[PDB]
């Protein structure tokens, strides 16, 4: 229609006894 | 006598620990996935979130 | 005779004004009860055994040694001190071919002179500060603290800086004003 | 705070008891 | 407080356990025998008797 | 929902292919 479509498809992962995950890793 | 409870009693009291998918048995589990359509028992256990 | 395992002590955090002292039992800890029969006993008072493990081991891999609660005085070894890297700043002027121009030149604020220096002299040192508790350390060195068979023996031998108006230089209470 | 809820669903019939 | 009942819940409101010279401190009994001939102390905590 | 612009798919009718005769 007017068009948006944009990143974050899906939920965020986040083991929900917590609200996190990591930076990535180096 | 018996005077206190202290720290540990926040991942007793399920404020700090699992989830109520972690620290139930994986009997009750398994019920509680198959019975949830006329019968609820979600809302009967604690879920921490830190 | 028995007393259990007792309400761990914490030291008070006192703001800035001072030298920390004084400390009280917890208030995290204490219940409602006439409702947990026996078998839910068991678990409160080894949870609790199981807390007094991991106080006793907060002592002896994040305080330091001392023969005093609270020592009113920490050495300069004792406190961290917080000392950042050297500071070394460029000079820009070279001050003998300013002298040797200003003859006849004049100058608005690199082009006549090669030179350039630097100065350092280690811009980040001080006489080593060595007053009261660290700036990272109340919680390191005051982790709480269990007192297992509590006020047995003589006064020499209570913590009587657990009180917070006890001076411990007179070793004396005194009236609060 | 005003909000606090951690009370929500997480969800021969059998396996084995 | 923890959170004695039955048998416990009687020892620490000591109606039931051990004596107030047994689950006082040493220095408080040593304490309140010494001044306790102007200044009482013993009325103050409880005694079971079974 | 809160949406106000169409999917596409990103793929299109019948992913099963037929020989040429």
């Amino acid at each position: 229609d007017i068009n948006f479509s944009s990143l974050a498809p899906r939920h965020g992962t986040r083991p929900f006894m917590g609200t996190w995950s990591d930076i990535g890793t180096s | 006598m018996a005077t206190p409870s202290m720290l540990p009693q926040w991942a007793y009291m399920h404020i700090a620990g699992q989830d109520a998918s972690e620290y139930l048995s994986p009997g009750l589990v398994q019920f509680a996935r198959a019975t949830d359509t006329y019968f609820s028992l979600g809302n009967k256990f604690r879920n921490p979130t830190v | 005779m028995s007393k259990e395992i007792p309400t761990p002590y914490m030291w008070s955090y006192q703001p800035q004004m001072g030298l920390a002292a004084g400390a009280a039992q917890d208030y995290s800890t204490r219940m409602n009860w006439l409702s947990a029969g026996p078998a839910m006993i068991s678990r409160v008072n080894d949870i609790r055994a199981h807390r007094n493990q991991i106080l006793l081991e907060q002592s002896a891999l994040t305080a330091t040694p001392r023969n005093h609660l609270n020592p009113r005085n920490w050495p300069a070894a004792l406190v961290y001190q917080e000392i950042p890297q050297p500071t070394t700043v460029l000079l820009p002027r070279d001050a003998q071919a300013e002298v040797q121009l200003t003859n006849s030149g004049v100058q608005l604020a690199s082009s006549f002179t090669p030179r350039q220096a630097v100065l350092t002299l280690e811009s980040s040192s001080s006489q080593p500060r060595s007053g009261g508790i660290g700036t990272l350390q109340f919680v390191e060195e005051f982790t709480p603290s269990v007192y297992f068979n509590p006020f047995s023996g003589s006064p020499g031998h209570y913590p009587d800086e657990f009180i917070p108006n006890f001076d411990a230089i007179s070793e004396s209470v005194d009236g609060y004003d």
